[PDB]
């Protein structure tokens, strides 16, 4: 999670995190590309039938 | 936040919100690497299968 | 919200992602030990006999309610500079000693 790891249970810290660009919305996409592939390495080995 | 004024509390939280913001990208980068040989072993596994 | 996060008006069929889910609080509780006194600030600050520099006197202050307002209001101050704390944020923290 973007804000919970860096600025956990704080309000002002979550306000400053928006000024740092769109950095961590790449983290969510980057960590989802890994997430989907792990469902392809399993459907392409065992499910060849 | 409960010890220093808002004028210069942003100097220190800047040094902390950048340390964690880079302590977290490193985890992603080491995760892209680790998903490259598993993808290179689910291709050998999908070959011996 | 899904339309508003993909930057589009027609989203395709599938599971998407959205913002998080944080349960907001209900009320607020503040608890302070017990003490109801006045700290002896009016004694050391207004003493008629200060020490020499080489034989300075160190004083304890314990078990009292500390209010710095009656202190910082002194206009004839020429300096009030603080390192670890800010001068105006000394009215909500409890110090060990």
């Amino acid at each position: 999670d973007c804000t919970m790891y860096i600025c956990g249970d704080s309000t002002e810290c979550s306000n400053l995190l928006l000024q740092y660009g769109s950095f961590c919305t790449q983290l969510k996409r980057a960590l989802t590309g890994i997430a989907v592939e792990q469902d392809k390495n399993t459907q392409e080995v065992f499910a060849q039938v | 936040f409960s010890r220093l004024d808002k004028v210069e509390a942003e100097v220190q939280i800047d040094r902390l919100i950048t340390g964690r913001l880079q302590s977290l990208q490193t985890y992603v980068t080491q995760q892209l690497i680790r998903a490259a040989e598993i993808r290179a072993s689910a291709n050998l596994a999908a070959t011996k299968m | 919200e899904t339309k508003c996060t993909l930057k589009s008006f027609t989203v395709e069929k599938g599971i998407y992602q959205t913002s998080n889910f944080r349960v907001q609080p209900t009320e607020s509780i503040v608890r302070f030990p017990n003490i109801t006194n006045l700290c002896p600030f009016d004694e050391v600050f207004n003493a008629t006999r200060f020490a020499s520099v080489y034989a300075w006197n160190r004083k304890r202050i314990s078990n009292c309610v500390a209010d710095y307002s009656v202190l910082y209001n002194l206009a004839p101050f020429f300096t009030f500079k603080c390192y670890g704390v800010s001068p105006t944020k000394l009215n909500d923290l409890c110090f060990t000693n």
